[PDB]
């Protein structure tokens, strides 16, 4: 029943797409257009109010809670009557701010008569029925705008956050009680091309900053923030946001990473950490020909001290001498798998060796891969793991997994590595930061190639998600010197950030088995850093040169999986009792989301019983599948042509009649056959057998939780 | 709501219970036939004496010339865990044959094929037991036989802090009331199937009893052939008809 | 019930020796005490012996007569016992070894039959 009553008026101001308060880049500006954006004012529309630096092109950012009353006043000033569209659902057609043919009484468009020059007075409130009180966070976000042309009210700036908090834990602002922070997001594409002044300006600004001028968010440790993923595109455009090394939790799940579109109602909140300077990576492939770049600027300001234990709390630590070897070699890996299968012959003989005189058979194509003592030339085998191949292997971590990556490079760029999400050492970088600071807290993940670095840093419990989802989430990581031309050259795998499931040394994953991956990433040689070793350096046929033509290009443009571009050399026949854990990606220069269909076949997520699914990029997607079925089926996707024609997938799942291994070959164990002696599921041990840990001979404190009481 | 219905005084001879030769019980057993009764390990190995008496709705009580089925010597089991509970099924050997009256009536033999129709029809279930693994504070002088669900296999590896394999399953309602550790220890959970009745289920103590009202633990007989039938043929034929029937046999159930 | 230190000193409760409203106080012979027992009916001599006491120390902050404020007897024993397989010893702890074990509670063996 509180009065939140706003004056907001829209106006044209000649913003530039770029925060310059000296007026020395003005008479050679690059930007110098004017846009139409809300603005709020005082009562009776008085002055205008400062607006935030982050609020570029952004209006006013309404808030309000539940089951209270928004007299909102507005006093349009551009040139054509605008009006305010919201999302509650208590105002009616009299007060809804929609022009169209509604085929009802002339009278229920006052609402749009607001002529420039006009005050207006929206009568709204909202409903009990807007509150979640539960499991989501205490915030509904809503996006209000004019429904008149959304061509106009958009890239002029015609764009404001609404917020329908809950009331209770709520300030007055939108600042919740226990979080002394209110942080509002926004990422648009303000396409001038297409607006009320037709100028070809066909450029990214996100809320009117290009090349990544947007101020940068800053705030001193030592406190709690809260955050509100808001931000509409121009339509079915999306942006892939990442919060490195701070982790929200959105709908109170610890994550990283949210890429959706048109804005969707959601806001989170996190606590922070210690001081640096962290990232904010917004990189968007499809969206990079202007520029879109952010960071976070974190200090100290000793205010409060958390309850946060470094450490498990007496029971769990593991400390071991086991540190990830990668070497950054360039072993000869090429599209097509060694010795293929189904025969790639569009590769094997037209650029895996000599044949046709193009390319060669020795390549620079580098690869993380994971060795297991200090000589960085032979893994665990001579080749690979095969399940992999030029992807990363398996990778755990846990309480003190001591995650020291001795990375030496030795090709011809320098390379790193950087898993996604994790917060390191201030010493040791793993991380595209630019924090340059003393020489206590510098990092420079800058590997030479013939020089060794090793990036230390204990994993301990503030690094595992929360109770609910799945043991192991999903974070691929790829190389932080360079974003997206690394990506390309087959340097990217996957890590497992798992939860509270520490046994011994490497963490036995209680109710879980194997893993079982997808990815399919469309990359080509022209985005790799090695270009020069195809058709220049690397080449035999000086006299026809291999480019500006068709063919060329599409040999390069590929779609792989495990470093097998044609087809895997393993199936998915799994069979029962398999508690294991799927995983998909599909990373590349793409944007949208990406979906694939299963003809025969469904997964299990969400308490509930899908049948296709849809993943994301830049972060990973993890899901607890088990497979039961009995047949074969196809597993093709609907799309247009490159991309659901050879899309399939061909496999045998059998099961006679547990998990069929009584008369052929597979991995697993019902058992139910003749045991007189030991078999499988025989746990029978001397001392004690299992529970719950083994902190000691007995475990003799009581007190096994999983994260911070 | 269907509560803790005690059993009745016919359809009802499964419960072939396990004391001792004083007046102090242990657990029970199961009837099937003349040769075999299937109970847990822990009723015989780190306990006391065994005595058995088929027929037997009351241990303070006794409803006349019913209970009689001694028991001569007991062997163990290969896969039963000594700490933990896995394939906790153990033969009593009895001495003496007894016939199909109207308390011991006689079931047909588990096959492995009842493993994929018995669990995904019935998901109910009864356990018979006079109420011994759980002899805290509800030792009821009545043969009860309450009905517990059946629930889906994800929800038993967290039911108890011991990892469940794929004998063991969920056999009871949800964390509500209190459904585990009902009856006597190695209590038939038989379930009506289809004109006939299989046993599929022993009740045992995993870390004891206590606050269990999330799920139960109840073993699956129908992956058990290969051990019924090996302890059933190498012995040989009847000598002294059921001396044990034939409890001259290795520790490892052969 | 008792415990015991050592040899000599043996400790116990202060509300089972002294009971002005009762009206019975021992002197220096009528307390025994028993070191070693598994039964009660029984009764053997290759694995306990019977001691005695003669030494009996009040408590100076004997106000039990409010909600019992610290009733801890102690006495003396005399006589050489030996340590073997029913006998066993125990020591006591100290303050450099539980300086800030405050997030912990070990339990003890608390024997006993149906006497409370």
């Amino acid at each position: 029943a509180q009065l939140r009553q706003f004056y907001v008026a829209a106006q044209g101001i000649s913003w530039s797409y770029r925060p310059e308060p000296t007026n020395s880049s003005l008479n050679l500006s690059v930007t110098s257009f004017k846009k139409i954006v809300y603005r709020e004012y005082e009562p009776y529309f008085k002055k205008e109010k400062p607006q935030s630096t982050i609020s570029g092109l952004l209006g006013p950012t309404l808030y309000a809670e539940v089951g209270d009353i928004i007299k909102v006043h507005f006093k349009n000033k551009a040139d054509k009557p605008l009006s305010i569209h919201p999302q509650g659902i208590r105002y009616s057609k009299l007060s809804e701010g929609a022009s169209y043919l509604d085929h009802t009484f002339p009278a229920e468009k006052m609402d749009d008569a607001v002529a420039p020059g006009r005050e207006y007075t929206y009568e709204w409130s909202i409903s009990e029925d807007s509150g979640p009180t539960h499991d989501d966070p205490p915030c509904l976000t809503h996006i209000y705008y004019s429904h008149e042309n959304l061509i106009e009210d958009f890239n002029s700036g015609l764009i404001g956050p609404l917020l329908i908090c809950k009331k209770g834990t709520l300030t007055e602002g939108g600042t919740q009680k226990t979080f002394d922070k209110q942080i509002v997001l926004l990422f648009a594409v303000f396409d001038e091309s297409k607006s009320w002044s037709q100028s070809s300006s066909l450029m990214y600004t996100v809320n009117g900053y290009v090349n990544g001028t947007m101020p940068d968010i800053t705030v001193c440790a030592h406190d709690h923030i809260s955050w509100h993923l808001l931000g509409m595109s121009s339509g079915p455009e999306l942006f892939s946001i990442h919060f490195n090394g701070q982790v929200l939790e959105q709908n109170h799940h610890k994550v990283s990473a949210i890429t959706l579109v048109s804005a969707t109602s959601t806001t989170a909140n996190m606590t922070v950490g210690p001081e640096g300077k962290w990232i904010i990576s917004s990189l968007t492939p499809k969206h990079l020909q202007a520029g879109m770049q952010a960071y976070i600027d974190i200090k100290n300001c000793p205010k409060k001290t958390r309850n946060l234990k470094k450490i498990t709390r007496e029971q769990r630590r593991h400390m071991k001498r086991w540190e990830y070897f990668i070497a950054a070699e360039e072993v000869i890996w090429d599209y097509a798998p060694v010795i293929p299968a189904n025969m790639d012959k569009k590769y094997r003989s037209q650029h895996l060796d000599n044949f046709s005189n193009q390319i060669g058979k020795h390549y620079k194509k580098v690869m993380y891969t994971q060795y297991e003592d200090e000589s960085f030339t032979k893994h665990t085998v001579n080749p690979n793991m095969k399940e992999d191949g030029i992807l990363g292997p398996i990778i755990r971590a846990q309480v003190r997994d001591t995650l020291k990556i001795v990375f030496k490079n030795m090709a011809s760029r320098p390379y790193s590595i950087y898993p996604h999400g994790v917060t390191f050492s201030p010493y040791e970088d793993e991380v595209n930061s630019s924090f340059t600071s003393g020489r206590n807290n510098t990092m420079i993940r800058a590997v030479q190639p013939g020089e060794t670095y090793t990036y230390k840093w204990n994993i301990l419990e503030f690094d595992e998600p929360t109770e609910n989802d799945a043991q192991c989430l999903t974070r691929p990581y790829y190389s932080d010197v360079d974003i997206m031309r690394d990506i390309a050259s087959g340097l990217i795998g996957l890590l497992l950030i798992c939860k509270s499931r520490s046994l011994d040394r490497r963490g036995i994953q209680r109710a879980a088995d194997i893993e079982q991956q997808a990815v399919f990433a469309v990359f080509d040689e022209n985005k790799s850093w090695y270009l020069e070793d195809n058709i220049n350096k690397f080449c035999e046929n000086p006299d026809e040169v291999k480019r500006d033509d068709p063919k060329f290009y599409e040999s390069n443009i590929m779609s792989t999986i495990n470093g097998y571009v044609p087809e895997s050399i393993t199936t998915l026949g799994f069979c029962f009792d398999d508690t294991v854990q799927w995983h998909f990606c599909s990373v590349g220069t793409q944007n949208e989301i990406l979906t694939i269909h299963f003809t025969g076949h469904s997964f299990i997520y969400g308490k509930r019983h899908e049948d296709t699914l849809t993943l994301f990029p830049m972060r990973g997607e993890s899901v607890t599948v088990t497979m039961d079925n009995v047949g074969t089926w196809m597993l093709t996707s609907m799309n247009s042509s490159p991309r659901s024609k050879k899309l399939r997938l061909k496999f045998r799942d059998v099961k006679c009649i547990p998990d069929d291994d009584e008369d052929s070959y597979e991995i697993f164990e019902p058992p139910e056959s003749t045991v007189m002696a030991t078999r499988k599921m025989h746990d029978r041990l001397e001392p004690e057998d299992e529970e719950s840990d083994a902190d000691y001979d007995y475990q003799n404190r009581l007190a096994a939780a999983l994260g911070i009481r | 709501i269907v509560g803790g219905q005690e059993c009745k005084d016919g359809e009802c001879p499964w419960q072939a219970l396990l004391i001792n030769e004083e007046n102090e019980g242990f657990c029970g057993g199961t009837i099937l036939s003349e040769f075999y009764i299937l109970t847990a390990a822990h009723c015989l190995y780190q306990a006391k004496r065994f005595k058995v008496r088929v027929g037997d709705r009351n241990t303070e009580q006794e409803e006349g010339g019913e209970a009689v089925h001694e028991v001569e010597v007991v062997i163990k089991h290969n896969r039963f865990t000594k700490e933990t509970y896995d394939f906790d099924i153990a033969v009593l050997r009895l001495k003496t044959p007894i016939t199909f009256r109207m308390n011991v009536a006689p079931a047909c033999l588990p096959e492995r094929d009842w493993a994929e129709s018995t669990l995904m029809t019935q998901k109910t279930g009864i356990v018979s037991g006079f109420g011994r693994t759980h002899e805290k504070g509800r030792q009821s002088t009545r043969l009860k036989m309450l009905e517990v669900p059946y629930v889906d296999r994800n929800s038993c590896k967290l039911s108890s802090s011991f990892i469940i394999t794929q004998n063991m399953f969920c056999a009871g309602y949800d964390t509500k009331q209190e459904d585990a550790c009902q009856g006597d220890a190695g209590g038939p959970h038989v379930t009506r199937f289809k004109d006939t009745y299989f046993v599929t289920g022993i009740v045992s103590w995993g870390e004891g009893c206590a606050r269990k009202g999330k799920y139960g633990i109840y073993t699956k007989v129908t992956a058990f052939l290969k051990w019924i039938d090996r302890s059933m043929k190498t012995r040989g034929l009847p000598k002294a008809k059921s001396h044990a029937p034939e409890v001259i046999t290795s520790s490892p159930l052969k | 019930g008792a415990s015991l230190i050592s040899d000599r000193w043996v400790l116990t409760a202060a509300h089972c020796l002294l009971y002005p409203p009762w009206d019975k106080n021992f002197t220096e012979n009528d307390l025994l005490v028993r070191i070693g027992k598994h039964s009660r009916t029984r009764y053997e001599r290759n694995i306990e012996k019977i001691s005695m006491l003669e030494k009996i120390y009040i408590h100076p902050r004997y106000n039990w007569r409010e909600n019992l404020d610290r009733d801890i007897a102690l006495m003396k024993l005399k006589k050489p016992v030996a340590f073997s397989d029913y006998i066993h010893p125990v020591c006591l702890p100290d303050r450099e070894t539980a300086a800030s074990l405050l997030q912990a509670g070990y339990k003890g063996r608390v024997t006993g039959w149906g006497n409370l």
